[PDB]
């Protein structure tokens, strides 16, 4: 398990770990990815026929 | 008498009346509901008055009210049918 | 293949440099997704307003609705 | 660079076959009008 | 460059490349981290002393 | 003469009120300015009629417009004054 | 330490096996986050009042606004 | 459990000697509460 980040995300997440409103560099990934579901999920309008 | 609305716009002012209700009171959701009364007569006594958008539905029109859009078609010069009464979730699509 | 312009070539160039997207398979799959939500979005409100008019006219009065709001609490 | 997935390579072809667009140039560049306008709504919050 | 991701996440990004909508499995990421960095951009409100 | 408002809450009303003009039309904003003009008067011959908000500030209340809500602070037994109109930024924190 | 209550620790519990957090300590850093934003928020819409109020009273009339907004354009 | 960062930590107690919260316990408890309550609202966007 492992992904290529832009420098740009990899500086973002450690300016996030740095601001102290986030612990490790797995949480910040980990709430970017419940406000894609979040997004995704809600658009369950797909199921429309 | 110069614009009806049907089940499912009733429902849904209902549901907007409810909610306004029970996030500011009854005499708010008064007021709310005298408003759009007012836009009610305002689109059947002007029915030119809302934006056309027969690129979403052919005869359909279009105004804001709020955080929602009055959906409406003209049946006559000065008589109109309100179908839907929905929020923000409508795009323009020019 | 395609050709968008010199506006858009541009475009995805400085959003691929901004480091918000890889490539520009990217920022075109984002675009297009971006699309398909629209165009999905504007199927349910085409689909709404289909089962809003194909619905019965209901009998509607301003004091007749609050006093009905009223009654129900 | 036109290395997209086949759902991307129906959608385009399905919407396309509508008659409101004219090939995929035109919802490719009408997709990434879309992002941009998203995008200039973020530079205003910059 | 490597996270520890959930279960239930890892199960998420595998069904978005799935989907046909993404294409690799750090353009979810990037994705999500994209909708992130737009709420925490939006935060400058912080600013206001 | 019973309601007066504030440089800032008349620069809020002037961008809404091109918003919506730029968005549906001249006609439009109209409507909505008139909207407004009504529950300036109806805030002022009722100004108990908003919600007390006195844990966001002492003595302002605010009331629901569509997207926005106008905070004003009771000046006199039917004297109101607007200070702000806002949108959906607000919060309730009973 | 701290006490929150049957509810909270329950919900805690029920958070973390969703997978959506890894640790208690990140789903109570996620509320406290959401806490924060919100208290940011509050200090604004305060501040907002603030430069509203010490403003001057504006010269307001309907008719005549739309005529200044007419003469605009 | 407990092993917040200074930043909440500060902010906790920041935010207790306002007056209008008891201690860490309810500030942690109001939080988690808002939490669940836009939890909520993704419930019933199930």
């Amino acid at each position: 398990t492992s992904i290529t980040l832009g420098e740009h995300f990899d500086g973002f997440i450690t300016s996030q770990i740095q601001s102290g409103r986030y612990g490790s560099a797995s949480e910040v990934i980990r709430s970017a990815l419940r406000l894609l579901e979040n997004q995704e999920t809600k658009l369950q309008s797909l199921r429309q026929l | 008498k110069p614009f009806n609305l049907t089940v499912a716009a009733k429902a849904d002012l209902r549901d907007i009346a409810l909610f306004t209700q029970r996030r500011w009171g009854k005499e708010q959701r008064n007021v709310y509901l005298k408003q759009f009364d007012d836009s009610f007569w305002l689109l059947a006594e002007n029915p030119d008055i809302g934006k056309s958008c027969d690129e979403i539905r052919e005869g359909y029109r279009k105004f804001p009210q709020g955080s929602h859009v009055i959906f409406y078609q003209q049946t006559g010069s000065q008589q109109i049918r309100v179908i839907r009464i929905l929020h923000k979730s409508m795009d323009v699509n020019p």
